[PDB]
């Protein structure tokens, strides 16, 4: 992937402006609730029981924070994504088994937790822009998938 | 399918955004065109340009489709009865971009209207948007 | 929804593969984990070798299940009940792997009846395949 | 991407009993069929109305034989299949914009064509090697994208 200078401009700005912990929990929440599929990988975190219970469940917010912390690795390092996310590829393919497409989920579930964080701050090229940036961070995790 | 609750969450967000629907429809296929520039080459015959008659004329009518699929919601199969030979048999429109017009419709309620898409109520409307692209794909 | 051709091809692969349905359940299923290995994640409990007497034991259980919902081709919801429930919310089936499942079933079709298997009927069971799958992670 | 040598001999093996013309158009034939979205690429073909439209037009034939010809080249060098499908990669996600689900789509369906060449001789492990094979083609394919 290449990054073009208007492109970085929007993902670092808006990065800088995230509440990670908030958007993070927000992501999370919404992949075990939007695609409840997902919470065979999570049964070790507890309370899972209803919507209410993913949404207070400490470890969902922990948990949470610390995928979003991720991105913002990405975020701080955007020509080396491949090698940022290698153990993170081994542990979701390798050793998890989670299908990539589940990726795609997360990363879709993103943008609309950002949408609705920022308003219209997040106009479309910073849309266009954010978007690039989960397929190329869901890209490099299944990496060693392959 | 769609549950009771699934049906509620949805009429409840379309009363919502209900009187900007034409606006929101507008938005959504400027984000489509702009997050996944791919999916223009379906519109070669438009212009294609920010503030443009036809996206905007196009913006109100997608819009109001999604708005008589949530008004006849218990069959959607019926209610969106003419696209489907349109989008499927004419149009042939690849099914991963229905996908991709949902995700840039939801990112537009959710700019407008925080805290209306809870994730339950995104979870209803997304089963929603799935149910629409399987009756325009089938 | 499945066309009436599609139900009526269906149903012809289903009157001829009918008496080897069990045989071609174990077979599919020792393709599935084969083919795409992570998908033995969902039998931690099973003997998974080539040739286990409980691969066998299961796939007879699945070519079975296909058998009904192609009877009930009009209503495989309720076909298909509580089978549902066991793959949705017991056990989270991730969506992809039916499509999975889905391809080495065709892969089996293909194998031993290869003249049955024309592109349009290899169309009408691919929808069947999605529609079985459909009830299953509803 | 890794090859065992049971993989490598498996795919070299079975490559070289494939009857390419055959396999080719029939291949192509059946994704215009069974997804026929697939089919707007292809408008410079001529008759795609029908079913037997597709199967006996000659323009479908003659790309399906170049299609599955290209992935003998990938049997010919599996360790070069990133560089070798570079030129090819372009044209699908910078000129055309396949999406690249199609190209999965198409490697289900050429593991189904080559199941029906092959009878029981396509045995479960040889099924396996070969959608390693249908895989890493078709990421080689979508390497533009990413
Ligand atoms: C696509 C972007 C994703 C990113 C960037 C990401 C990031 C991470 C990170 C940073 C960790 C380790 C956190 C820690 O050390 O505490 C982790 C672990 C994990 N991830 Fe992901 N993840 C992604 C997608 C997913 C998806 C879609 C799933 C499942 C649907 C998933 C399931 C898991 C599980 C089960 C763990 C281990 C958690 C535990 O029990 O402690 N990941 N991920
Ligand atoms: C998922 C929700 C969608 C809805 C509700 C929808 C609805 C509509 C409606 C109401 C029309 C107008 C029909 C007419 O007056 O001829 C239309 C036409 C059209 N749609 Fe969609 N559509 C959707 C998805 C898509 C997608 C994903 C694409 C392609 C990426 C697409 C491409 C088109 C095109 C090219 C036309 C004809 C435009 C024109 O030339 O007037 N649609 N659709
Ligand atoms: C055509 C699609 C499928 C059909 C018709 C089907 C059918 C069945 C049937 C008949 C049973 C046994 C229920 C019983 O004995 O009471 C079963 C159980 C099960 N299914 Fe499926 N299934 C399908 C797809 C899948 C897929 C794709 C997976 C996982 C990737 C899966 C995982 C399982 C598991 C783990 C069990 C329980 C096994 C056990 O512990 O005994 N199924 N299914
Ligand atoms: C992943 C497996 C695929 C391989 C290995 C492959 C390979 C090739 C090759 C060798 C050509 C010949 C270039 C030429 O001489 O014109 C070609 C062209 C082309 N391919 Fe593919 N392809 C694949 C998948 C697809 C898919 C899934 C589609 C669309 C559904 C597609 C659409 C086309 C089109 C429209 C052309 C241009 C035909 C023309 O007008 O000349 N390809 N590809």
């Amino acid at each position: 992937v290449q990054w073009s200078a208007e492109e970085k401009q929007l993902i670092s700005s808006l990065w800088g402006k995230v509440n990670v912990a908030e958007c993070g929990a927000e992501a999370l929440a919404r992949l075990l609730i939007v695609y409840p599929w997902t919470q065979r990988f999570f049964t070790s975190f507890g309370n899972l029981s209803s919507a209410s219970a993913i949404i207070g469940n400490p470890m969902v917010r922990a948990h949470g924070k610390k995928v979003l912390t991720s991105f913002g690795d990405a975020v701080k390092n955007l020509d080396n994504i491949k090698n940022t996310f290698a153990q993170l590829s081994e542990l979701h393919c390798d050793k998890l088994h989670v299908d990539p497409e589940n990726f795609r989920l997360l990363g879709d579930i993103l943008i609309i937790v950002l949408a609705a964080h920022f308003a219209k701050e997040f106009t479309p090229e910073c849309q266009a822009a954010w978007q690039k940036l989960v397929r190329v961070v869901a890209h490099a995790l299944a990496r060693k998938y392959h | 399918v769609l549950s009771a609750a699934d049906k509620t969450n949805t009429k409840s967000v379309f009363a919502k955004i209900g009187p900007h629907a034409e606006e929101y429809g507008a938005e959504t296929l400027e984000r489509l065109f702009t997050t996944y520039p791919q999916t223009k080459t379906y519109f070669p015959h438009f212009d294609l340009h920010h503030g443009s008659a036809q996206v905007k004329a196009h913006g109100k009518k997608v819009a109001a489709a999604l708005v008589e699929a949530a008004n006849h919601i218990d069959d959607i199969s019926t209610a969106l009865s003419k696209l489907s030979d349109l989008h499927a048999q004419k149009l042939r429109v690849d099914p991963v971009n229905f996908k991709l017009l949902g995700q840039c419709f939801l990112v537009v309620v959710a700019i407008h209207h925080p805290s209306l898409l809870t994730p339950e109520v995104h979870a209803s409307l997304d089963k929603f948007l799935c149910a629409v692209a399987n009756v325009l794909t089938a």
